[PDB]
């Protein structure tokens, strides 16, 4: 499976240098992003301390290990409310920690013709393994995440040997200790038991909703890049931010700047966010004429 | 110069060469099955003045089925061991190929070699596979298998009528197939391979022990 | 040695006087050279505990037919072929396979039943036929796979074209391991997850 | 010349000679050149479609003069259909043998060769050969693998024999109306092909095939009893009678089992007795017969 | 001597070639029969100005360059397919669909002959008219009715000889014939079964659909240019609508839907009169009675009577057709669509 | 007759001398194929001709390692296989019909009811081009790249064209099936060519239309064979950040279908602003009554806000509709003005058939 450089008339294998893959596993070769750090994401810092826990210290220092040993596991699961930390915390791990990053979506892995996602899984792989710094990033896993149960039309081919072949190359025959696995969903409940526990993940690392608190530090994160005011109540702004992530957080402050610069202010008020909140939901029907 | 004929396509499949090593009365259990079908193959070969004095032109082909362990390969290898004729081993699925046209050409390559050589026996063991009902076939795939029906229907009973060859088929579920195949004529010998019941298994029950 | 040339023996032929120099004994096809070139875990059945009783009635089943045939000339029985491997998963079933691909590894294959189908419709039954080739000519191999239930099913009616393949696959299959070619020296250990929806005649 | 093929050098690719006998490759299934297979007699029963086929190729080429002399043109399409064939390769045959006329035989799979525009090139081929002798007829069979239903493109469909398909229904009109040139059809089942053709601007013939009557398998049963061997004091209407709506087909199928249930007892006689237990064993349909699937619905 | 000199210049087995582009740089880019291309040098004798990137030149074998031009009857795909002659009975062969009528003059006949109503207002005239419904269900008889009162020359296409597989035969005759419909009069475009090639809009990877998916697209961008067209009208018909292209049923390309209803007994009795017209009618025959009895039948199935009637009476070796014979068609040839009626529960 | 180019004897009778021989031996033949990949240092140009095989070969010593790309057409040697003259895939026929710089005739007033979304459309572009300290007084940076989405039909190309008679400068409308071609890697080096040919003049505006084509649709799920829609996306998103800060070619872009939305373009510096078009809600209809009825020849005695009140859910693609078929309702009998009955069954033609 070597492309060689052969003679046209003698046939004789004269240089080899092949380095060829299939064009959509080239596609997702991402990498050189620019830096994030992990004081942006407030509120959950257990959880990044878990994964400071869990990640760099087998790729850091492996003797701190193989003195003790215990074997470092190589599966950690986010999951939770959508758009709060799961794909931002491992763009940041990247972001610093060069460790030639590799992502992957779900629905990418749904074609249209049978026997191609076994193909296009198994293809990242040996990709993965030939890089040995690099980790893989799955991301909307769930979108593959059945439960092998219901024997229905016609999702038990384009589903299932494509979850199958990737629950293969988690533990299967052969070791795989070069490469690390990032898996991020939003729903536990649909996932095969095989998709779970050890050798393939087993840290379920679980993400509550930020607070009060933590979404009064989102928003002092998100404007601290443009001009505040100093009287900013952060009191009033944790009381009147109710059942909100970082990205609607995040969609607020960029609404509370962007009615500043209507009129012209340098400046921004809790009225400025008042403003902002409510534009979010598109405020709408005062009554029904059903309830008095 | 000129070559002698089929210097050709695919495989002289033993006739002589790596043959099944059973008996015949290897069986255990099968008595009227077991001469059922040597009177419709093997017996054709052998004696063959009693048929064109009575008139009875013995038929073309057999077709057999019933749940699984029941003996359908072992009965077809003591025929195998014991014939005289040229056998011919046929995997049903060996015509599947991606090549479009040369999925009926091979069936037509098989039946050629049957016609130049002598009084061949074909067997192909799974039908089911190629022999299913048709429809609207609404995808390429379908249309691929349902062709290759036809042509293995046009070249056993056409104008020619290919003498002194018999098929043998061998299924699992014989309900599931095309009923112009399950006509008179080509399959005259519907071969049921049921369980072996009591006074039988003390028959399997000898020949093992 | 003319004799050695069989029909149907693969040659080399030269480019220019045209004539056989050197015949060669059957290709590889590549896609299954993987199955072959790993190493299980370097295991002495030590890595394993609590399923002796089911460990040593496994061993019992596999190793006296490749080791010692004597014990089976002095009793009428046939040496049999291979196993199953079925039941939740998390109690070996991969690990159980590695211990024995550790000891007497005369020839392996590891096949993972999801690498087997593609877009093209008669791939499917031609890689299987010429992998049992492979294992048929290097005489005393051992053969692992994976999730049958991936290619398993019960053989139903009408049936979207797509799942019509994997049952003209699995029939190739089922012909190959018990059919018209007596398999001699070749074991097959197979093993799934949910014994349930797998073919009676399988 | 029309389709006339040249000697042609190899290196200055000049002209050499004119080559003779026109384009026909693989004429091996064409040109039968063996006129005795079966007599006429042979068939029995179905006597009114026979008037019908030979009033359809005998009379248009014979007396061509009836039909020019009306207003209207001479049909060249047919049509033939029986779900179990209940007669259709054995009347085809004694119309080959009794014609004197020169006979092709198309199998309905040998045009979709190997790749692309080949399959598509023979057409245009064939029936030149057809028209350069113009007593011939061409007889197609099993035209269900050869054009089912115009799909899509290259993504859930052939695409492929459409190419073919599309010449077929162009090559005998379209271009020029041939004449003395009769093509028959013969398939069963017609929901699976298309209907383009099937209509009257095509084909203007479409001859059923029934099942047999009584007499229609009394007489059957006469033609495959006259080489056998009889013994005296039998019935073979009863035998007919105990056929409720048979094939003709399986006609022979009792005379199998007759003559070998007489074979085991090495015996060239034959009772009726034989005869009722070939018949009881060749009916085994799946009817349920409880008394209580066609009897709660009286 | 001259010209004795440079036809004896190039090579005497000249190749047949393929044009593809042309580069105003004495060479260009030709494409071999078996689809090598070759970057090949072009003479100054070849006459430069038909040359047109589609058609076929003549090369060479050592260098491939191009020899000179070759003609191709010009275009024998466009020439066949125009209509010269005259069509069916203009307005009298027709019945009971004068409802659309008044739809397929005014949008034709009134932009041509009398083009003041659209300027005494200000309204354009429209392009696209479909028409669809049942099959068969008398848009071929409609197209020729409407196609004999004309002053223009008419195109009459029929929809399977547009699809070749010479990869850029699709979107040529295109060109080929809007050039026709241009240097002649403003003509109709009549491209009959549109379904074939227009449904649904899917992209495959195989080479089979991509020789549809641009024709079609080059289509709908040479009918909507929006250059200079000099109003030329294009009607298309299919039978069904549903599995059709959604993007010229919008507004903007095609703003008339015609939609042709079946008929009644009302209709029948003219083509009952115009099917047993050029035949030996005898005056023993009656008609009225075959109109009464069966309630269900086209113009196809009258037609097949009428041949039916033909044909019986020349078994029996008679000139004339008798009453029986078309009673004895009508016994034998109508009896293959009767099946589904909800008789005796409705009134 | 085989004529052969006969071209009658006054043209090509110096030309057919010499000129003819000198275009035999020197003139060779070369092949047109396709470039793979190529490495870094040494040239290694891996080269497919896709009927025949795939070859290493490199350039010749004519020309220069600087324009030799992946995927593009070359001049290969007949013997030796050398990159003798790299050829362009037919350059440039798709830029001067795009940039056409033409005063289009459209009022700023055919655009009436949704005025929300103009003064929206009016900061956007009007002002970081002739205002733009604003923005430099405060700290935020300027907005660059706006998607629009919503029903089709309600107004997208006038208020694309609202922004272009503002300004007349340099007003590029890119056709999304446009750069749907034939040839692999076609697309995207037309998004190289517009994109450098719009930076050397200042105060351009870029529109995109019909973005379902190229502009991130599925980004491969369907094309398993021909990849050109990735590989125009890759590029185009490569090429559009990296640089070009504060503003100096603003690009538009539209879609109708709200699924084929990257978080990859939500990332701050390529699509910032969300703007949507709406439905009128009585007067906008009204507003498109008005202009689609003096064009043509109507009664000055009748209302618009009846035949809006009978339009529930409709875009002015209907009410213009309307407008045409209405009209031939007065084409139909004699007249030459249009009354009111042939708007109320122009109305009930349209409206109560397959809509409601
Ligand atoms: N009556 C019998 N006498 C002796 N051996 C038998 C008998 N029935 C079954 N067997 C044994 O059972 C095994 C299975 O039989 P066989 O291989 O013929 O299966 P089959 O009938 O071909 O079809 P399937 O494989 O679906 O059961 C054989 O190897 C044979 O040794
Ligand atoms: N019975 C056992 N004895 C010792 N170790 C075990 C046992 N079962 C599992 N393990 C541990 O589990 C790991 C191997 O996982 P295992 O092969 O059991 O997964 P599996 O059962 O094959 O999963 P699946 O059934 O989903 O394929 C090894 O690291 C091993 O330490
Ligand atoms: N009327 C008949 N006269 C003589 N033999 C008949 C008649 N009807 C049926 N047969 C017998 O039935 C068998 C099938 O006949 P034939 O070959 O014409 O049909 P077929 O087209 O092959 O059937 P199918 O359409 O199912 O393929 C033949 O062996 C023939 O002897
Ligand atoms: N705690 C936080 N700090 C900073 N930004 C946040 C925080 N929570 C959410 N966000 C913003 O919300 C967006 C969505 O987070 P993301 O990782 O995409 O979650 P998901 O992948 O589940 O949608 C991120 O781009 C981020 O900018
Ligand atoms: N304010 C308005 N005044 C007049 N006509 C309008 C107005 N808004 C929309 N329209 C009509 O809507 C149509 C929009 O057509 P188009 O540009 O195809 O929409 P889209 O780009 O959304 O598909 C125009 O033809 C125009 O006649
Ligand atoms: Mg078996
Ligand atoms: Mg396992
Ligand atoms: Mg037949």
């Amino acid at each position: 499976g070597d492309l060689v450089g052969v003679n046209k008339d003698s046939y004789l294998i004269l240089e080899t240098l092949p380095t060829e893959y299939d064009s959509r596993v080239k596609a997702m070769e991402v990498d050189e992003r620019p830096t994030e750090q992990y004081s942006d994401i407030g509120g959950l810092d257990k959880q990044i301390q878990e994964l400071v826990e869990a990640i760099v210290l087998p790729m850091n220092h492996k003797e701190k290990f193989e003195n003790l040993g215990i074997q470092p596991p190589k599966g950690v699961l986010m999951y939770g409310p959508p758009g709060t930390g799961k794909t931002l915390l491992a763009r940041a791990c990247a972001a610093q920690t060069k460790a030639t990053f590799l992502k992957l979506a779900g629905p990418q892995l749904v074609q249209m013709f049978i026997g191609d996602g076994a193909k296009l899984v198994r293809d990242a792989f040996a990709l993965a393994k030939e890089k040995a710094p690099s980790i893989i990033f799955i991301d909307e896993l769930d979108a593959i995440g059945t439960k092998r149960f219901d024997s229905e039309k016609a999702g038990d081919r384009e589903v299932q040997r494509t979850m199958l072949e990737l629950l293969n190359q988690l533990d299967g025959f052969q070791p795989n200790t070069q490469v690390k696995v990032i898996a991020a969903t939003n729903r536990v409940d649909i996932l095969d038991p095989a998709l779970l526990r050890s050798g393939r993940l087993d840290r379920k690392i679980e993400f509550p909703m930020p607070n009060e608190e933590a979404r009064a530090r989102i928003m002092q994160i998100h404007s601290r890049k443009m001009n505040v005011s100093p009287d900013v109540n952060y009191e009033e702004l944790a009381r009147c931010t109710d059942d909100f992530n970082g990205a609607q957080c995040k969609a607020v402050c960029v609404e509370a700047g962007m009615i500043a610069l209507r009129r012209g202010a340098t400046e921004l008020t809790h009225e400025d966010y008042m403003e902002g909140i409510l534009e979010v939901q598109a405020k709408k029907k005062a009554n029904l004429q059903y309830y008095a | 110069d000129v070559l002698p004929p089929e210097a050709d396509s695919s495989i002289m499949m033993l006739t002589s060469d790596q043959k099944p090593d059973v008996m015949y009365a290897d069986i255990g259990g099968m008595d009227i099955q077991k001469q059922e079908v040597r009177e419709a193959v093997e017996l054709p070969l052998t004696h063959f003045e009693l048929y064109k004095q009575i008139g009875i032109d013995p038929p073309r082909g057999v077709l057999m089925y019933g749940p699984p362990g029941c003996g359908k390969t072992m009965l077809a290898k003591a025929v195998a061991h014991h014939t005289t004729a040229a056998f011919i081993r046929v995997v049903g699925s060996e015509f599947v190929q991606k090549y479009l046209g040369e999925g009926p050409r091979m069936v037509r390559d098989v039946f050629r070699l049957a016609k130049e050589n002598a009084p061949a026996i074909i067997f192909i063991d799974e039908i089911d596979a190629i022999a299913t009902k048709r429809f609207d076939a609404q995808t390429g795939a379908d249309r691929e298998v349902q062709r290759i029906l036809l042509e293995l229907l046009n070249q056993m009973d056409g104008f020619d009528q290919n003498v002194n060859v018999k098929v043998i088929m061998a299924t699992n579920r014989a309900d599931t197939l095309d009923p112009a195949l399950l006509r008179p004529g080509r399959l005259d010998r519907k071969i049921e391979f049921p369980l072996p019941d009591r006074r039988q298994k003390r028959l399997i029950f000898s020949t093992i022990t | 040695d003319k004799s050695k040339l069989k029909p149907g023996t693969r040659v080399a032929l030269d480019m220019t006087t045209l004539t056989i120099m050197r015949y060669l004994p059957r290709e590889v096809d590549p896609l299954v050279y993987n199955m072959s070139h790993e190493d299980p875990g370097n295991v002495s059945y030590s890595e394993i505990g609590g399923l002796s009783e089911q460990i040593r009635e496994l061993r019992e089943v596999i190793e006296l037919p490749l080791t010692n045939p004597e014990l089976f000339q002095r009793v009428g029985i046939i040496p049999p072929k291979g196993c199953l491997l079925y039941g939740p998963p998390g109690t070996g079933k991969t690990l159980l396979a590695r211990a024995v691909a550790s000891q007497l590894d005369c020839n392996f294959l590891k096949v993972v039943s999801s690498s087997i189908v593609d877009k093209y419709i008669g791939e499917s039954a031609r890689l299987i036929r010429e992998m049992f080739n492979y294992a048929r000519d290097h005489q005393p191999c051992i053969i692992f796979m994976d999730e049958i239930d991936a290619i398993g099913g019960r053989r139903f009616s009408e049936g979207t074209s797509a799942d019509r393949e994997i049952q003209r696959t699995l029939m190739e299959l089922l012909n190959q391991m018990d059919g018209f070619d007596t398999l001699h020296r070749v074991k097959m250990i197979m093993a799934t997850n949910r014994p349930d929806t797998l073919d009676p005649a399988l | 010349t029309p389709n006339c093929r040249v000697a042609l050098r190899n290196d200055s690719y000049t002209l050499h000679k004119i080559l003779p006998n026109k384009v026909d490759p693989l004429v091996s299934l064409m040109m039968v050149e063996k006129v005795p297979d079966s007599t006429y007699e042979m068939i029995g029963g179905l006597d009114k479609q026979i008037k019908e086929i030979k009033e359809v190729i005998e009379l248009p080429v014979k007396h061509p003069e009836l039909f020019e002399a009306l207003g209207i043109a001479q049909p060249k399409g047919v049509l033939l259909y029986g779900p179990p064939g209940t007669g259709k390769t054995l009347l085809a045959r004694a119309v080959a043998h009794h014609t004197d006329c020169t006979f092709i035989r198309v199998s309905g799979s040998e045009l979709v060769q190997k790749f692309i525009g080949e399959g598509a090139r023979m057409v245009r081929e064939l029936f030149v050969m057809a028209r350069e002798h113009a007593p011939s007829i061409i007889f197609m069979d099993e035209i269900d693998s050869i054009g089912s239903s115009r799909l899509e493109g290259g993504s859930g469909g052939d695409s492929e024999v459409q190419r073919t398909m599309l010449e077929l229904l162009n090559q005998l009109d379209g271009f020029e109306a041939t004449k003395n040139i009769k093509v028959i059809m013969a398939t069963n089942r017609i929901d699976i092909l298309d209907s383009a053709l099937l209509r009257p601007g095509r084909i203007d013939r479409k001859i059923e095939f029934p099942p047999p009557n009584e007499e229609a398998r009394l007489d059957i049963l006469k033609i495959h009893s006259r080489k056998m061997n009889l013994t005296r004091g039998i019935n073979l209407r009863k035998i007919a009678e105990l056929m409720p709506g048979a094939s003709g087909a399986e006609v022979k199928g009792v005379c199998t089992e007759a003559g070998m249930y007489a074979l085991r007892e090495r015996r060239v006689h034959v009772t009726q007795e034989d005869f009722e237990m070939a018949v009881a064993k060749v009916m085994q349909k799946d009817s349920e017969k409880n008394m209580s699937i066609k009897k709660l619905w009286k | 001597e001259e010209r004795s000199k440079v036809d004896d210049l190039r090579g005497t087995p000249m190749s047949v070639g393929t044009l593809e582009e042309i580069i105003d740089d004495n060479h260009a880019i030709v494409s071999t029969s078996v689809g090598s291309e070759h970057y090949v040098s072009i003479l100054s004798f070849v006459d430069k100005d038909l040359l047109e990137p589609g058609c076929s030149v003549l090369l060479n074998h050592k260098v491939h360059a191009v020899i000179g031009v070759l003609m191709d009857d010009t275009d024998p795909l466009v020439t066949v397919m125009k209509v010269e002659k005259a069509p069916q009975e203009t307005y009298a062969d027709i019945g009971g669909l004068d409802n659309q009528i008044q739809e397929i003059k005014e949008s034709v006949e009134l932009p041509l002959t009398h083009p003041e109503y659209y300027e005494e207002m200000g309204i354009k005239p429209p392009k696209g008219v479909i028409l669809y419904g049942p099959p068969g269900t008398g848009k071929t008889l409609l197209a020729k009715a409407v196609a004999n009162q004309t002053s223009a020359t008419f195109l009459r296409v029929v929809g399977s000889e547009l699809i070749q597989k010479y990869l850029g035969d699709g979107p040529k005759l295109v060109r080929e014939l809007f050039r026709v419909a241009e240097e002649h009069a403003p003509s109709i475009v009549f491209i009959d079964e549109i379904d074939a090639i227009g449904t649904k809009r899917y992209d495959s990877n195989s080479g089979g659909e991509r020789e549809i998916q641009r024709t079609m697209l080059e289509l709908l961008n040479q009918l909507d240019g929006f250059d200079s067209r000099g109003d030329v009208k294009v009607i298309m018909a299919t039978n069904r609508i549903e599995t059709l292209d959604p993007a010229l049923i919008r507004p903007g390309r095609i703003d008339r839907k015609i939609e042709f209803p079946l008929p009644d007994e009302k209709t029948k009795k003219r083509i009952f009169q115009i099917h047993t017209s050029r035949m030996t009618l005898a005056d023993d025959v009656t008609l009225d009675d075959l109109i009464m009895a069966k309630d269900d039948l086209s113009g196809a199935d009258i037609k097949a009577i009428c041949t039916e009637a033909g044909l019986m009476a020349l078994r029996e070796r008679r000139m004339k057709v008798t009453n029986e014979d078309f009673k004895k068609s009508k016994e034998n040839v109508l009896y293959k669509k009767q099946e589904g009626t909800p008789e005796g529960l409705y009134l | 007759e085989s004529d052969t180019g006969l071209a009658p004897p006054a043209l090509w009778d110096l030309a057919a001398d010499k000129q003819t021989l000198q275009s035999e031996q020197p003139l060779q033949v070369a092949r047109c194929t396709k470039i793979i990949n190529a490495d870094s240092e040494d040239p290694k140009y891996i080269i497919n001709v896709k009927q025949f095989a795939k070859f290493v070969v490199d350039l010749s010593d004519q020309v220069a390692p600087t324009d030799i790309e992946e995927g593009m057409r070359v001049g290969v040697d007949r013997n030796k296989y050398q990159i003798h003259i790299p050829l362009p895939p037919k350059i440039d026929p798709t830029v001067t019909m795009m940039q056409v710089e033409e005063k289009p005739d459209v009022t700023y007033s055919d655009v009436g009811g949704c005025k929300e979304q103009i003064e929206k459309l009016r900061e956007v572009v009007e002002t970081p081009l002739l205002h733009p300290e604003r923005f430099v007084n405060l700290g935020i940076e300027p907005p660059k790249g706006v998607l629009l989405f919503g029903p089709p039909g309600t107004g997208k190309t006038l208020c694309a064209r609202a922004v272009a008679n503002r300004t007349d400068a340099c007003f590029i409308r890119v056709i999304g099936s446009e750069l749907v071609q034939k040839y692999v890697g076609e697309g995207a080096r037309m998004v190289r060519e517009l994109f450098e040919m719009a930076r050397t003049k200042k105060a351009c505006l870029i529109f995109f239309d019909e973005i379902d084509a190229i502009g991130g649709a599925r980004f491969d799920d369907g094309a398993g064979g021909d990849n050109e829609v990735q590989r125009t996306m890759l590029e185009l998103i490569n090429q559009l950040d990296g640089f070009d800060p504060r503003g100096n070619i603003k690009v538009l872009m539209a879609t109708n279908r709200p699924d084929t939305l990257d978080p990859a373009l939500m990332r701050p510096g390529r699509l910032d602003r969300k703007i949507e078009f709406s439905l009128p809600d009585l007067e906008g209809r009204t507003h498109i009554f008005k202009i689609h009825a003096r064009s043509m020849s109507v009664e000055r005695d009748i209302r618009f806000e009846l035949l809006a009140r009978l339009c529930p859910n409709s875009t002015g693609a209907e009410i213009r509709s309307v407008c045409t078929e209405a009209g031939m309702f007065a084409i139909r009998a004699r007249r030459k003005i249009a009354t009111e009955k042939d708007f109320l069954e122009a109305v009930n033609k349209v409206i109560k058939s397959y809509a409601k």
